């Protein structure tokens, strides 16, 4: 799954 | 991965209206990546970290890595690596940063910041003479604040 | 004779824009160092590098997130760069042979 960096 | 080579006739056709880029290597190349901190844990950012360190040296750097560092160890670093005395025999310049961050600044490993003006400075003509004149290449992977783009219907 | 500025012949690519968040992925890493190994890796051979950056921002313009259940589902992120280049900035990999 995508995340914020 | 794999760089195709340019060809000879493309090097001929565009060397004289860019920048003087033939030194082998072609510059020195920083990879600095942040993954653990206090900020949570950036999965996939050793992904990254391996792409760059392979990309930079099949497009003909010479590359230093630093991983997991404090923002005063970053400075430190940065600095130091500004001031290598090879820059004055390359052509160019490579620095790519990957760690969290806000508008202007990346974290350290200590959850404390680090300006990107004092970066971009380390390396600017007063500051770094070997590099005048010669490109400087940047690449930041970091957020630059908390919004999360929803995104918009195209119409 | 002629002098400089005090900053003078760089260029920024930048993961996100002011405000907001670049995205990554567990496995495949961020977006933006993807679409720039992608990119670099296949046209540093023909195109100048502040060109093969609008070819990453066109990249990233497309992507959305995969998240189900997330404030980060079909999310967006646009990369951009700032340049005080003067000139081309041609890699010219492999050359001479």
């Amino acid at each position: 799954v995508d995340v914020a960096d | 991965m794999q760089v195709k080579p340019c060809t000879p006739e493309f090097y001929q056709t565009h060397f004289q209206l860019a920048y003087r880029l033939q030194s082998r290597p072609r510059g020195l190349a920083l990879v600095l990546s942040n993954v653990h901190f206090t900020l949570e844990f950036r999965s996939g950012g050793d992904v990254d970290h391996s792409t760059l360190v392979t990309l930079f040296k099949l497009l003909g750097y010479d590359v230093h890595v630093l991983c997991d560092q404090t923002a005063q160890e970053m400075q430190e670093k940065l600095q130091n690596f500004a001031q290598l005395p090879a820059h004055r025999v390359t052509d160019s310049c490579i620095v790519a940063l990957l760690s969290h961050g806000v508008e202007g600044a990346i974290y350290g490993v200590d959850g404390k910041l680090l300006q990107l003006q004092e970066v971009f400075q380390l390396f600017d003509n007063a500051n770094c003479p070997s590099l005048q004149n010669k490109p400087k290449m940047f690449f930041i992977q970091a957020c630059r604040g908390d919004e999360t783009d929803r995104g918009v219907d195209q119409q | 004779k002629m002098r400089l500025p005090t900053r003078s012949d760089m260029i920024c690519g930048y993961a996100c824009l002011k405000g907001t968040a670049a995205m990554r992925n567990a496995k495949r890493g961020s977006w933006y160092i993807e679409a720039l190994a992608q990119v670099f890796s296949e046209r540093a051979c023909d195109m100048h590098v502040a060109d093969m950056l609008v070819k990453v921002n066109a990249l990233i313009k497309d992507r959305e997130g995969y998240a189900p259940g997330t404030e980060f589902h079909r999310c967006k992120e646009m990369s951009e760069y700032c340049s005080t280049l003067c000139r081309h900035l041609y890699l010219f990999p492999g050359h001479p042979p």
